[PDB]
């Protein structure tokens, strides 16, 4: 009875992975380019100041 | 002893690795995993000093973040098609909620002493009907009790029955020959489009116990 | 037997007359997000009374659901 | 206050990245004044 | 890596600890009378 | 076509997509639109010509779709850009002036800017 | 100014850097960390201001 | 159901409430400050 | 006996459901109230007394329901 | 005996008619707030907290309703 | 027994009401959908995800009626 | 028995009528749409998929609701 | 007896059903009267809308009223 319950949370599993999960990558992977952006920014904001 | 100790274990391991086993031992640049758990961060902090934001937020705002992690978890381990009740065991959840509204009624008597029956004075509004505008907000007010546990228990509870009553009689349409196992998965589709939309709800119904148990101590600490 | 079994439905029945504040409910709290959306800055005001329009929308549930406790226990 | 005063009001507020003319500037202050009559009887040029 | 910073807020979730320990000896009880038919 | 327009300067005077902050809350015009007279309030104000989005900031005005596909904007003194820092500044000014100021219009109308610019 | 110029140059991470380094580099990092808590607030208007910030609601 | 009435309910509810304990605990000590770790060691960064 | 007795049991749930048209009147009031008070940010000092007036005459409905829910079961 | 847990039963299924009700006031409640956003816009993240509080608040009745249904099959 | 198993099936069929108010809800968070993206044009990035919300928790309550159908009708 | 085959004509009956909401919930659908495009005339291309939608998961509840009065009958 | 009693019963209430395709079919062409009446002109793309309308809403009666033939007849 229960197999029939199993098989069903393989094919939802399944769904999220193909929709969700390279998204979620793609979610994941942005917030990180930002804040690393930000992050080196501020390393060369501070190598200017030296400069000055 | 029991089963329900395993999974509580089980639980207790899940939260342990989302600040152990996701950093790359703390990058500030960030790791994929570990940016998931800045947001949950952020939301909390943002709905919570939003909700019990006054002079202290940051006070409550670890005991809103492990009733977040936690149902934000059991939803989707008591979603596991062999995973015993925790939050199914509907006692459990139902005695946490009371135990979370008596801690509310008694940090609202202690700290504002018996004032705190002015909680229950709603609203300046003609006298001749003030006094019955607190009986039936008392009665309102330990409906709040209640209602609090009972919203994530029906959820919970009704999905995992849902889905294994319907997964029973696709069973029985599979028991009996094939001109039956054909248009026998049309029904079980919609028992994955179920399963779907229970895993949606439960983070829903997640942010539901924590906005509504901000809203009430919103209530418990800001008189009226 | 009849006794026992007449309780039973009778809660049943009176249970029935919560529908009307779940439709109550969702109306006073329709219109102060309706409200709020129109003038933007009336929500300071107007959330008080929208809580205090719920409570008694709420209210008369609760006299439902009471009555489905006098029944059955009383 | 009439529609056309209280959009006046929100344009004059208005001329304040920054991008400033002259014509704005212009569209924006004025010396003119209006003088009220009755009768040939005249109350002040109130500044406009 | 880990780190403990204290949080002093446990005697400000006084209230809250005590309404789990008046519940906890409240369902030994009630365990008790449901186990009782 | 779209009319879009101050007294002193012109603009654009149906094009693909206008949207409007109105007094009906707000409007959108795709192509030919239903005709309308509405009041534009003091707004952030997006036309586009094609995909090409421009942004603008105007004093509020008159908008109505004429039954000819002619959107009729007409506005006071409006850029978006030209707007802002500046206006930051004055805000803080204009809350002083909020506190003592027709001079209740007045402060009101200091409040909607403020608003108008914190959309900006 | 040379050497200071320089110090940046040769000693900088920014793709291995940890809060780890940052922790060893200022004990400020867990003063203010500690004194935040005491605080009873976790907002850091910096973490936000500037860094990415973003809330699911 | 017979899964909604064990017998059972003290021992539930004492791993139950030992749960909370520990997680709230947790949390609150070891898992929020590393966050907080995040946040102002970003501050830092912003500084320089 | 049996017969009667439930028959005041049963009759007090059919007696309960008249009480749900309150609940929807007591909201109606209530969001025209709101709706009225968000326009005009200004008629709520005449309009509020107005609308205590209308929420309890909606709200009576309700009672001489729950009374006679009353009759039955405790008269 | 028959006639006890039938009725057991009967009573249990009238009670369920009840969450109808809260099933309208959920869709009422999100209905205000889809209106309320694209008639202004910068409304939506203020409104966000009252919109949710909102829903649960009106959901809660139903479920009221429904524990009264448990209450009779569980007894 | 007969008593019994009778009173399960026609208890399953009004529990089978309740059903009616969920349906009524999900159009009306639509409608409220079609309306707001009407009067934008544009509105619907944000307003999208709010209607699938509104929607699941309007159908929600409707599936606690029909849980409680087939608790008496196959159970 | 005569019982159960009794239950199963009446209990479809009862069924039926949670098929009545579904039927209001399709009208309001396509009232919505109707007032969509009278609104805007090239709202169209867009809203046209998001009405089939709103028509499909009304109709859904429905369905549910018209299956229960089918395994009684045929069952 | 009982179970011919029950086809006749079973019948009857079944016919409540198509209550709601009454109220729904009215709608629909309210609908079209209003769209048509604000716009003069919407009026030939959403005729068809409205026919469309009025047979799914009548569709649900439908359904309704076979259940209750068949309950009648067997």
């Amino acid at each position: 009875d229960e197999s029939i319950l199993l098989l069903t949370f393989l094919g939802f599993t399944g769904l999220v992975a193909k929709y969700l999960a390279p998204a979620y990558k793609d979610f994941a992977d942005a917030r990180m380019k930002k804040v690393s952006d930000v992050l080196n920014a501020s390393r060369n904001k501070h190598v200017e100041a030296v400069k000055d | 002893l029991t089963t329900f100790s395993l999974y509580t274990i089980i639980v207790l391991l899940v939260i342990t690795s989302l600040y152990t086993l996701t950093n790359n031992n703390n990058k500030i640049i960030g790791s994929r995993w570990l940016i998931s758990q800045e947001a949950i961060y952020d939301t909390i902090m943002n709905m919570t000093k939003g909700q019990i934001g006054g002079k202290n937020w940051g006070l409550y705002f670890p005991m809103i973040f492990t009733l977040f992690m936690f149902i934000f978890i059991a939803n989707l381990i008591s979603m596991i098609p062999y995973s015993f009740a925790l939050s199914a065991h509907l006692v459990f959840i139902i005695s946490l909620s009371i135990v979370i509204w008596l801690g509310n009624t008694i940090l609202g008597l202690y700290k504002h002493g018996w004032v705190f029956f002015s909680l229950f004075v709603p609203a300046g509004t003609p006298l001749p009907l003030v006094p019955l505008l607190v009986i039936i907000e008392t009665l309102s007010y330990f409906a709040r009790a209640i209602s609090l546990g009972l919203r994530l228990g029906s959820n919970i509870l009704a999905g995992h029955l849902l889905m294994v009553i319907l997964a029973g009689l696709t069973f029985n349409f599979m028991l009996i020959n094939l001109f039956t196992l054909v248009f026998g998965f049309v029904p079980l589709a919609m028992i994955l489009a179920i399963m779907m939309l229970e895993f949606a709800i439960g983070i829903i119904q997640g942010y539901v116990w924590a906005i509504l148990t901000a809203s009430y101590l919103k209530d418990a600490v800001y008189l009226h | 037997q009849l006794v026992l079994a007449a309780k039973y439905i009778g809660a049943g029945i009176s249970t029935i007359g919560l529908l009307g504040a779940g439709i109550g409910i969702a109306i006073v709290f329709a219109a102060l997000i309706n409200g709020v959306s129109r003038n933007p800055s009336i929500k300071d005001t107007v959330f008080p009374m929208a809580i205090l329009g719920f409570a008694l929308s709420e209210a008369t549930g609760l006299f439902c659901l009471m009555v489905s406790f006098l029944l059955l226990f009383g | 206050i009439s529609y056309a005063a209280y959009l006046n009001v929100a344009a004059q507020a208005i001329r304040s990245t920054e991008l400033q003319t002259a014509s704005v500037l212009n569209r924006s202050q004025t010396d003119a004044f209006y003088t009220q009559y009755k009768n040939a009887s005249e109350p002040t040029p109130i500044t406009k | 890596m880990l780190k403990r910073f204290p949080t002093p807020i446990l005697k400000v979730y006084w209230p809250f600890f005590v309404a789990g320990a008046a519940v906890y000896y409240g369902m030994s009880k009630a365990a008790d009378l449901s186990s009782n038919t | 076509k779209l009319q879009f327009a101050l007294p002193h300067e012109t603009l654009y005077s149906e094009v693909t997509q206008v949207n409007l902050p109105a007094k009906s809350g707000r409007i959108g015009v795709l192509a030919n639109h239903v005709p309308t007279v509405e009041q534009l309030l003091p707004g952030v104000v997006e036309v586009m010509e094609g995909s090409n989005s421009k942004k603008f900031f105007i004093s509020g005005g008159f908008a109505t779709v004429q039954p000819d596909s002619q959107l009729c904007v007409t506005a006071i003194e409006a850029p978006l850009e030209s707007f802002s820092e500046n206006i930051k500044n004055l805000l803080a000014e204009a809350k002083k002036n909020v506190s003592s100021s027709r001079e209740a219009a007045e402060a009101a109308i200091q409040v909607e800017v403020l608003e108008n610019l914190q959309s900006v | 100014l040379q050497s200071t110029l320089d110090n940046i140059q040769s000693a900088r991470p920014f793709d291995e850097l940890t809060v780890d380094d940052l922790t060893k580099i200022k004990p400020e990092i867990d003063a203010k960390v500690e004194e935040m808590v005491k605080k009873g607030k976790w907002d850091v208007p910096g973490y936000k201001d500037r860094f990415g910030n973003l809330n699911v609601m | 159901m017979p899964q909604l009435v064990p017998f059972y309910f003290m021992n539930q509810l004492t791993y139950g409430f030992l749960l909370m304990i520990t997680l709230l605990i947790l949390f609150s000590q070891f898992f929020l400050p590393m966050i907080l770790r995040l946040y102002v060691s970003r501050l830092f960064i912003s500084k320089l």
